């Protein structure tokens, strides 16, 4: 993850517009609901019937700003990314064992709802930053495996 | 496999893209060659570059495809069969590449159509884009 | 999609399994859980030690429906439909693990049959594997 | 990719009785008939049309050779995949582009090689052991893309 000082002047002005109070519940509950077999991972969290259920559940917007968090982490120490994420990496692969790719998906809902939540601010060249970033998260997750 | 919902859903969400379909798959694959730099091997004759009318010609013609697979949800194979072999036998397309562009055009419309791109919604297009993703490489398979 | 060559393969492929495909189901599930322990986290009921009881068992049902896919190969939709539910539908399985499976089937497969694994029936035997992959996810897609 | 003493006792063992002349030129010969996108990359080479023509190809045999040598490579430095493949991993990243899933694919075709040419001896403990190596490796070629 080098990415350049524009992409990074593209990442950087972009998030600090994002609503750190929401987006984070957006992305979860899309992915639970466009990718229904990720909910066998938050049975407890409760209602997760219908879209309508999945998108109210104070469990699910109260999770995705944690999640958010991770994230507005990694974006500080893109240097360092494993390092920052290696307890995490532990619990999703050693504890929890959720396949790796789910959490490309995750990347991808997110960058969908930047998508959503900013319309044409969100550039293909900011598209395409962000991209890199998500990559770089997702493999980091992923390196206990490794 | 879609269910009568997702139809419905597919159908509102694309009348509401309306004239734009053309627009839409231009920025959809301008999005996916910035993105995924890998996919750009497959076109080297084309200038990629952001006004390209490449592009844009380019754009038009997968936005005129999935117009005509929506038209025909219901019988996509037979719509979309000639399409397969051009992509799954004669240009031999990786089919992960079709995983990254439904992906550009799912970010596009939600670019485009906030009031729309509901989370129903965003699942029954990525249903009809992985439908469409499946008949296009079913030669490979 | 399969030609009628890889038809013929299949069944080729299979009649030469014989009476074996049960073990043969029950060590490609032996097989994936070592080689790929998340995919363990499924079957939290059974033991899954290497001569487990509920391993064998299971290794015979999955050959089975194997079985009446490739003797339904025309109509697997149908003949699978009510195993696509329960596996898209009630047990929530992760997608990626079709593959995983299907990848160790062919090694059992290989492992087994060294005259008939040449590469134009690995490639029809891949080809059959993904499209049962295909029906036991499309409630999914 | 940590490997145990008895997952290197597994792989070593196994890998000294491998007809490195054959072997090589099978896997690839079957990735290119198996997954036929493959073959955008070696139009070259020549007649692969039939999986016949594929398998008795000159070029075909002559570079699965090649291959198999950077697999003998990096079984030698597990403790060290990505400055062994660093050279490589600019090659298929940056000059070829190919998309990295086809490493993985390349790791499981070789793995079916192996269960094909020894049978009963590539038991699931040695075939676990494989592909925790196959994913170290194609993990390694991926790095210039992270
Ligand atoms: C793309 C990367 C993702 C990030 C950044 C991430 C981040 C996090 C964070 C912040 C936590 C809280 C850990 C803590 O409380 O200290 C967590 C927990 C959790 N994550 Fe993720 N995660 C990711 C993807 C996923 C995916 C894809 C799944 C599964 C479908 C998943 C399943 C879980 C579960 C079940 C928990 C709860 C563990 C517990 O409470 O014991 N995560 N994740
Ligand atoms: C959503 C699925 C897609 C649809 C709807 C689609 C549709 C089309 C159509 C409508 C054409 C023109 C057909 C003709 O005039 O004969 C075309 C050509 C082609 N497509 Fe796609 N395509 C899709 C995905 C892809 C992807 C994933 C790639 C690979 C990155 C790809 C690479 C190409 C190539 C190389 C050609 C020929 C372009 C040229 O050389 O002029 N397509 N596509
Ligand atoms: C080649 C595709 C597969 C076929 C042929 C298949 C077939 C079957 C069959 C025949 C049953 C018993 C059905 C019944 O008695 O109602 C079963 C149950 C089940 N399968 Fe599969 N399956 C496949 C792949 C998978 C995979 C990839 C996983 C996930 C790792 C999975 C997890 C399970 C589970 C959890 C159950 C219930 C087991 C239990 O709790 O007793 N299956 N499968
Ligand atoms: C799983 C890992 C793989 C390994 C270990 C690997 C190894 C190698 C080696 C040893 C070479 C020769 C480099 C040299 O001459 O110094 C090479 C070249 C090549 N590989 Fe791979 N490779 C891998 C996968 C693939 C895949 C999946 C594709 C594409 C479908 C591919 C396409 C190429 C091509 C076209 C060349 C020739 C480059 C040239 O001659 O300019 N490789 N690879």
């Amino acid at each position: 993850v080098h990415l350049t000082p524009e992409e990074k002047s593209a990442v950087t002005a972009l998030w600090g517009k994002v609503n750190v109070d929401e987006v984070g519940g957006e992305a979860l509950g899309r992915l639970l609901v466009v990718y229904p077999w990720t909910q066998r991972f938050f049975e407890s969290f409760g209602d997760l019937s219908t879209p309508d259920a999945v998108m109210g559940n104070p469990k699910v917007k109260a999770h995705g700003k944690k999640v958010l968090g991770a994230f507005s982490d990694g974006l500080a120490h893109l240097d360092n990314l494993k390092g920052t994420f290696a307890t995490l990496s532990e619990l999703h692969c050693d504890k929890l064992h959720v396949d790796p790719e789910n959490f490309r998906l995750l990347g991808n809902v997110l960058v969908c709802v930047l998508a959503h939540h900013f319309g044409k601010e969100f550039t293909p060249p900011v598209q395409a930053a962000y991209q890199k970033v998500v990559a770089g998260v997702a493999n980091a997750l992923a390196h206990k495996y490794h | 496999v879609l269910s009568p919902a997702d139809k419905t859903n597919v159908k509102a969400a694309w009348g509401k893209v309306g004239a734009h379909a053309g627009e839409y798959g231009a920025e959809a694959l301008e999005r996916m060659f910035l993105s995924f730099p890998t996919t750009k091997t497959y076109f080297p004759h084309f200038d990629l570059s952001h006004g390209s009318a490449q592009v844009k010609g380019h754009g038009k013609k997968v936005a005129d495809a999935l117009t005509n697979a929506v038209a025909h949800v219901d019988d996509m194979p037979n719509a979309l069969s000639a399409l397969s072999d051009l992509h799954a036998h004669k240009l031999r397309v990786d089919p992960v590449n079709f995983k990254l562009l439904s992906h550009c055009l799912l970010v596009t419309l939600a670019a485009h159509l906030p009031a729309e791109f509901t989370p129903a919604v965003h699942a029954s297009l990525d249903k009809f884009l992985a439908s469409v993703s499946t008949v296009l490489t079913s030669k490979y398979r």
